[PDB]
């Protein structure tokens, strides 16, 4: 049978998503004051200390 | 080939074969189509010896209790209603009291059959189909409906006295609840799987008791629509509840003497001391009043589906629904004789009357035995 | 006493000190001979300790356990129709499942709730008995007897206290018509509670409009029949009386929509009581408040039932929402193809007042798309205002591939095949791709097709079409007409509406030939190409490289991408040619597609399938006998081989090929069948006129799980193809076909079977009319 | 161009002229927000601004819009009732 | 594949066959450990290979719901930093998979379904784990998948710009804004807003949208 079945450890194969896309931010001007990311849209920024790629281990 | 696209249910049809007192028939003079796939009450009656049988398709007879000759033929096929046409279709057995045979229809009428011709010399409608023979007493014609009304009809030229509701059964189910009067009171089954005695002169209920089960939540019967209908021989009451569940309890309380709540009992007669009664396996077994001590049981009759044991020649007559009339030794359980004299599976009871054994099955109408 | 150690008997679900913990005398508190009982319970509280013997060792105790747990399988026998999982499932309503607490006294639980579910089945007599296997350590499978004997069925239903009917002519008003009086014929019956639990409402609705607002059915006793199988009901009803709606007062927040309002419930006073005419009419009032906005339109009529003159009187209360409604939109299932191709498949904007219908006909757009699955969505009122509703387009997508196939018998014959594959907007590319080709010694063909259809803003449907016919017809080499056909078909549809779409392209027919056909109406358009080529040879060449423009136009309105049920499509397509063609011609056609349904519930729908076709030359010159018109075979009309409906030309009296093969491939040849044989099978007529007549029929004895996609659809095929260029002196003993009273004549049943390769449609049909060279294949096998 | 056939686009979101009168400047947000609901359009840049705008396609040549801004201050107390048609 | 072994035996050919690699053979053990002897001490680790040898068959709802096992079995547990991020490890292959890429065709303009649903893991990960090894490339997700959560309905606000709901357009726009006022999208939505209003005939506001052009797209 061709059917098979193999993969082995590492985040996704997007590792574009190791590097964080650079956001191109929006300060609104006065008297013009938008609102601001919410939803799902919120990022508590922490690249302290843990892995990225194939370093991060899943078992 | 063609026999492997179906699907089988179990009986054990006719064991003991027997003819130790040769049965034969009296004479065979088949009515109709009688008793039909309906839940059905209507049975064959015999009196005067001008045999007032009935079918189910309009015909009512009174054939000869010799031959079954007609000494007078009529027929309950009405000509008009709700389904285009109105034949006899008998939700109550045959009842000749006067010149009037009362028989309770599924086009809810309640006939009184003039007994000269068999013109219908009253009918007064009962709330639908009848889950009861016509009991004809007191001025009355005591009909307990499918719809648990017991109603009083004037048994002389038609009126309803009292149309009372007192048991419905639990999920509209059938079965005979008919309303007996004993002690001057309408004594009521009721396919809810209790049973009531009712003073009959209005419908004032003297007591009402559950027994046991009915189906609704604790599903019983339906191979065989346990007759909750008490046969009351004397101030205890004895009845079935709708699991079949024996009892016998008291007639102006409903305090219960004893009972089986054990019964798987389908017909049950009270022979004596004796109640003889047909179980689910279609054996007869005699239980006394007293108590369920069995006066003794058979093993000759086994998946049967039987009618009542009824007495006739010397020997318990029961018929079945395989169209095998039988005499069972009245004794303990033993065939004396055996009779197809069928067309059909004897849907009715052997009517012992007029020194003969007189039958209506579904098909096979009416023949009548001797042996 | 004080327990010193605990013995632990076997747990295996519990643990050693979660046990210890449910004893109520843990290792160190005190024994009591009523803790040991206590212990007995409290880890029969385990819900996984089937037996629990607390003793002790004087004070240590002794706490011997039986086990409930992972009941590690579950047999079924005698699991007939009434599927397995089914009896799995009331054995998991009696709280059992695989990998779970054995208590061993739900035994008749799983039995006699399944006994009570075989009473809910449509059956009474079937029964089932549960029976415990056990498997390692403390574990069991359960094995299931099910005796299920035979089915009930209902025989006929009583319905006593009708008074204003028969009870037979509403039984004809829910299902039935007369059975062989020598007129028509109907069917057969079963049980289900359900079937008379709706037909007491189609007894209801019966009476709710021939008046009868006091119709009310009383009671209902079935009759227990002692076999467990005969269904019969004596159903207490009441008329009650005729009654009229007598009088419309409607009334409430009719948002200003008054007349209107009114105007949906102009009644007549008096006209016979129609109650289901009534809730229509509030269902007039809400979509009209809906397409005005307000998509929560309170709307409640109320028949002040007068039967002081047996009328009523109907009072309604109206109270609509607001118009902004539609605030946004969502769109979710577009995971495969963008928003924006779903998102312009809609006639709902938001920044807007709700059009009820513009959510719906986006959403008969996106029925009309056809790379989907489901079309659904979820207009949810966000909360918060009276013009606030999202409406998140949720749908399913396509399922995609579909193969089409022919055989040569290719390696163990000379390698030779025809192949072809479509890939149905593949991932939701907006790329549909469909690619055939076929490669024998006749022939090697290649082609290729595939679009974006919206591959600019304005719905460029970017199509380019090619092919490349490396076609001979080698017997041995080109002897019998050879044709190396080439080129491309660059094709585009433009949107001029929203159900009308335009299309234009061109073609580039290079063609290149040798040795053709040694016949009339080969020849004869070839005479009209400005050629005299051989008439009694084989041995003539052709190089035409046709410059040709394409065109069309399309309608749409007709429901769905792959089982439509109800609308009209009109598809205009046709070609002319253009200058730096090597010929001046012109082949215009139509296509149509419009579905009238029979049965409202649109398992029997019209669905007439017809083909015209005109074409000729542009002046000086003739339309191509290879672009004549042609039908049979998998065509409008089967029930035949490919290409026998048409003119039908003559060889003329023929010599070798430039190589004949001896007494094979009969052209009048120099070996057999000379001194001008006719053309037997369909040459072609430049004009076209053919039809077949299809019907949706239902599948009412197939697995549902496909027939979703799958119509059985009878037909009666007919037709003509005529030349209006045919002579009638080179086919004057032969075959004319200058006119269209050819009309052929076949009927049966086409068999759509939608496989994960897209819908397979095989034919049987007899043609019963036929005409000249006509050819019949009743075994008719389609893609 | 010289379009005679097209696809045409509505917009809503409007105020009546009922819708109009019912409000007024110097009534808040809510007594204008009980007749009228909320705009499809507010400013978020700015005061509270309710833009009822709408718009429509009617054709090739010309178009068809009802531009209304309902300018509440900070106290969301309406300032202006701007009617404003199309172009 | 399912064996009935004692479990720990099972367990040996369970670690055996996540090293093997044979996961259709694998998860059979780690099933046949929990599931038939649900009392392992590797139970967890069971459950966290479950995760992971789900997920290396690639059956990521089943990872998922193996994640939903191990939220139910262990959500006292040092890997649920390892859950929080293949929720979302999942919930990135989850949304958008397709071999449509390599000829292409986009699939961010497609929904970020999950993509969402990996945002909240990510960030669920960078909050209820905010210091892991598993926090970091979380951090690496979002906004990189913020940057995927722009084009989608940046599509969608340029969409209503296609369809001349100006009204729409702000409430695509500013609803780009009210979402993600950090993308490059929404720096480029923000003329179509600009443009929304001007076609409105409300210009002037409009041009608040080129002083905030003036502004956000710096």
């Amino acid at each position: 049978c061709s059917s098979d079945s193999r993969y082995k450890r590492q985040v996704s194969g997007d590792e574009a998503y190791l590097e964080a896309a650079p956001l191109a931010e929006l300060h609104a001007p006065a008297g013009m004051i938008l609102p601001v990311t919410s939803g799902d849209y919120a990022i508590p920024v922490t690249n302290g200390s843990g892995a990225v790629g194939k370093a991060l281990d899943i078992r | 080939l063609f026999n492997s696209e179906e699907d089988v249910v179990k009986m054990s049809p006719l064991p003991t074969v027997e003819n130790q007192f040769t049965p034969t028939t009296a004479w065979s003079t088949s009515v109709g189509s009688g008793i039909g796939n309906f839940y059905s009450n209507l049975h064959p009656a015999l009196a005067d010896n001008v045999v007032y049988a009935a079918d189910r398709a309009g015909l009512v007879k009174a054939l000869n209790a010799d031959d079954g000759k007609e000494i007078w033929s009529v027929s309950l096929a009405e000509k008009d209603g709700w389904f285009s046409k109105e034949p006899a279709l008998l939700s109550g057995g045959v009842t000749v009291s006067g010149g009037h045979v009362y028989i309770g229809s599924e086009k809810a009428q309640v006939y009184a059959l003039n007994t000269s011709d068999g013109t219908v010399a009253w009918q007064t409608k009962v709330a639908g189909e009848a889950l009861s023979r016509p009991v004809v007493s007191d001025g009355l014609v005591l009909i307990h409906t499918s719809n648990g009304q017991l109603q009083a009809l004037n048994e002389a030229d038609g009126a309803v006295k009292w149309t009372v509701n007192l048991d419905m059964p639990s999920l509209s189910l059938r079965g005979e609840s008919a309303p007996t009067t004993a002690f001057g009171a309408a004594v009521v089954g009721g396919d809810n799987g209790r049973v009531s005695a009712v003073l009959m002169e209005q419908g004032q209920m003297i007591w009402q008791q559950r027994i046991s089960q009915a189906t609704g939540s604790t599903e019983i019967d339906r191979l065989s629509d346990v007759d909750t209908t008490p046969v009351v021989v004397n101030g205890v009451v004895f009845a079935l509840a709708y699991n079949g569940n024996l009892t016998a309890l008291d007639l102006r309380s409903g305090q219960i003497m004893w009972k089986r709540e054990l019964g798987s009992v389908n017909d049950f007669i009270v022979d004596g001391n004796r109640i003889y009664l047909v179980d689910q396996n279609d054996r007869v077994m005699a239980l006394t009043i007293d108590g369920g001590v069995t006066l003794w049981t058979q093993s000759d009759l086994l998946h049967r589906l039987l009618t009542s044991p009824v007495l006739y020649n010397g020997n318990l007559v029961v018929g079945d629904s395989e169209g095998y009339l039988h005499w069972i030794n009245v004794e303990d359980g033993r065939f004396v004789a055996q009779q197809k004299v069928d067309s059909s599976g004897f849907q009715t009871e052997p009517v012992a009357a007029d020194g003969k054994l007189l039958i209506q099955a579904k098909d096979g109408t009416v023949y009548s035995i001797t042996r | 006493f004080v327990v010193k150690d605990i013995h632990f008997e076997g747990l295996q679900r519990v643990a050693v000190g979660a046990a210890l913990l449910s004893m109520p005398v843990r290792t160190g508190d005190t024994v009591n001979d009523e803790d040991i009982s206590n212990t007995i319970r409290a880890l029969f509280a385990t819900g996984n300790f089937e037996d629990v013997r607390v003793l002790r060792d004087g004070d240590t105790l002794l706490v011997q356990v039986k086990e409930r747990p992972t009941i590690a399988s579950i047999t079924f026998s005698g699991n007939k129709s009434v599927k397995d999982d089914m009896l799995k499932q009331n054995l998991e309503a009696s709280g059992v499942r695989v990998g779970e607490s054995l208590d061993r006294t739900t035994i008749a639980d799983i039995e006699k709730g399944l006994e009570d579910f075989y009473y809910s089945v449509g059956k009474y007599s079937a029964s089932v008995k549960a029976v415990v296997t056990p498997l390692p350590r403390n574990r069991v499978d359960l094995k299931l007897v099910f005796q299920e004997g035979v089915s009930a069925e209902i025989q006929q239903i009583n319905i006593v206290g009708n008074h204003a009917f028969t009870t037979d002519e509403l039984i004809s008003h829910f299902q039935l018509r007369d059975e062989v009086p020598w007129w028509n014929v109907v069917g057969d019956r079963k049980y289900q509670k359900q079937k008379l639990a709706g037909d007491l409402e189609t007894l209801r609705s019966y009476y709710l409009d021939r008046g009868y607002a006091r119709f009310n059915i009383d009671s209902t006793q079935v009759s227990l029949t002692p076999d467990k199988k005969g269904i019969y009901v004596t159903v207490n009803i009441t008329e009650g009386d005729q009654y009229k709606l007598s009088g419309v007062e409607v009334s409430g927040n009719l948002a200003g929509h008054s007349a209107e309002i009114e105007q949906l419930t102009k009644i007549e006073p008096g006209e016979l009581y129609n109650g289901t005419k009534v809730t229509k009419m509030e269902d007039d009032i809400k979509k009209l408040l809906g397409r005005y906005g307000y998509a929560y339109p309170r709307v409640q009529s109320m028949p002040e039932i007068n039967d002081a003159d047996k009328t009523v009187k109907l009072r309604v209360n109206v109270d609509a929402g607001n118009r902004f409604y539609v605030r946004k939109i969502r769109f979710e299932g577009n995971d495969t193809s963008k928003d924006a191709v779903l998102r312009r498949e809609m006639r709902q904007m938001e920044g807007a007042w709700l059009g009820s219908d513009l959510v719906d006909q986006g959403k008969e757009r996106l029925n009309r798309l056809g790379f989907f699955e489901t079309v659904d969505t979820d207009t949810q009122r966000v909360p918060g205002s009276p013009d606030q509703v999202d409406v998140v387009y949720k749908v399913k997508e396509r399922n995609t591939g579909s193969f089409n196939f022919g055989i040569g018998y290719g390696t163990e014959s000379g390698v030779s095949f025809q192949a072809g594959v479509q890939q149905d907007n593949w991932l939701g590319t907006g790329y549909a791709v469909g690619i055939n080709g076929t490669k024998n010694d006749y022939q090697t063909y290649a082609e290729l097709s595939v679009t974006n259809p919206y591959f600019t803003v304005d719905g460029v449907s970017l199509g380019g079409r090619l092919f490349y016919n490396d076609f001979q017809a080698d017997d041995a080499d080109l002897s019998d007409y050879t044709n190396k056909s080439y080129g491309t078909d660059v094709t585009l549809g433009f949107p001029i509406n929203e159900y009308n779409s335009l299309r234009a392209g061109l073609g580039y027919v290079h063609n290149s030939l040798s040795n053709m056909q040694p016949q009339v109406a080969m020849w004869r358009y070839l005479y009209s190409m400005g050629e005299h080529p051989s008439t009694s040879d084989q041995d003539n060449s052709f190089k035409t490289d046709d410059f040709t423009f394409n065109y069309g136009w399309t309608y749409n309105k007709l429901d769905r991408g792959y089982f439509p049920t109800d609308g009209s499509r009109v598809n205009l397509t046709g070609k002319v040619t253009i200058p730096g063609s090597d010929n001046e011609y012109y082949k215009v056609t139509l296509d149509t597609a419009t579905y009238v349904p029979i049965d409202d519930d649109h398992k029997w729908v019209v669905l007439g399938r017809t083909r015209w076709g005109y074409g000729d030359g542009l002046g000086g010159k003739e339309m191509p006998f290879y672009e004549n018109f042609y039908a049979g075979g998998s065509s409008t009309v089967r029930g035949f081989q490919s290409n026998t409906i048409g003119p039908k030309a003559v060889y003329f009296p023929h010599q070798a090929s430039n190589y004949d093969p001896d007494y094979d491939y009969e052209c009048a040849t120099q070996d057999g069948a000379k001194d001008l044989c006719k053309s037997d099978d369909a040459v072609g007529g430049n004009a076209m006129a053919v039809a077949s007549l299809e019907f949706i029929t239902p599948t009412p004895f197939i697995s549902d799980k496909y027939a979703n996609s799958v119509r059985t659809s009878f037909f009666w095929d007919m037709g003509t193809v005529w030349d209006t260029n045919w002579d009638s002196s080179q086919y004057s003993g032969y075959p004319d076909y200058s006119d269209p009273s050819n009309i052929r004549m076949s009927a049966g049943i086409a068999l759509q079977w939608m496989s994960p390769l897209g819908p397979l449609v095989f034919s049987y049909a007899q043609p019963f009319k036929k005409y000249d060279g006509d050819k019949a294949e009743q075994f008719q096998f389609n893609i | 161009e010289r379009v005679v056939y097209r696809p045409d686009i509505n917009q809503g979101n409007y105020l009546t002229a009922n819708d109009v009168s019912k409000i007024r400047v110097g009534m808040t947000q809510q007594q204008v927000a009980y007749a009228l609901g909320t705009p499809l359009m507010s400013d978020p840049f700015g005061t509270n601004t309710w833009f009822y705008v709408f718009r429509q396609q009617p054709g090739h040549e010309g178009v068809t819009q009802q531009t209304l801004t309902l300018t509440f201050n900070s106290s969301g107390v309406l300032t202006n009732i701007d009617n404003k048609p199309a172009l | 594949e399912v064996p009935d072994n004692p479990p720990n035996e099972i367990y040996a050919t369970a670690q055996q066959k996540l090293q093997d690699g044979n996961w259709r053979q694998a998860i059979t053990q780690l099933e046949a450990l929990d599931n038939r002897y649900p009392f392992g001490p590797y139970s967890q680790q069971v459950q966290l290979d479950l995760i992971y040898a789900y997920y290396k068959n690639a059956d990521l709802p089943l990872a998922q719901a193996a994640i939903d096992r191990f939220i139910r079995l262990n959500p006292t547990h040092p890997n649920i930093d390892y859950v929080m991020y293949m929720r979302g490890l999942t919930n990135m292959a989850l949304d958008d998979s397709a071999l449509q890429g390599f000829f292409g065709v986009d699939r961010s303009d497609r929904d970020p379904q999950h993509a969402r649903a990996a945002f909240s893991d990510f960030s669920k990960l960078v909050r209820g784990y905010p210091n892991s090894q598993y926090t970091t490339d979380a951090t690496k997700r979002l906004v990189f998948l913020k940057d995927r959560l722009a084009k989608y309905e940046y599509s969608v606000a340029e969409y209503y710009t296609e369809r001349g709901a100006w009204v729409a357009v702000v409430n695509r726009v500013e609803g780009m804004l009210r979402d993600y006022p950090d993308t490059q999208a929404t720096r480029d939505a923000l003329p179509l807003m600009e443009n929304a209003y001007r076609q409105m005939q409300m210009n002037a506001q409009a041009e608040k949208v080129a002083k905030i052009i003036a502004a956000n797209s710096s």
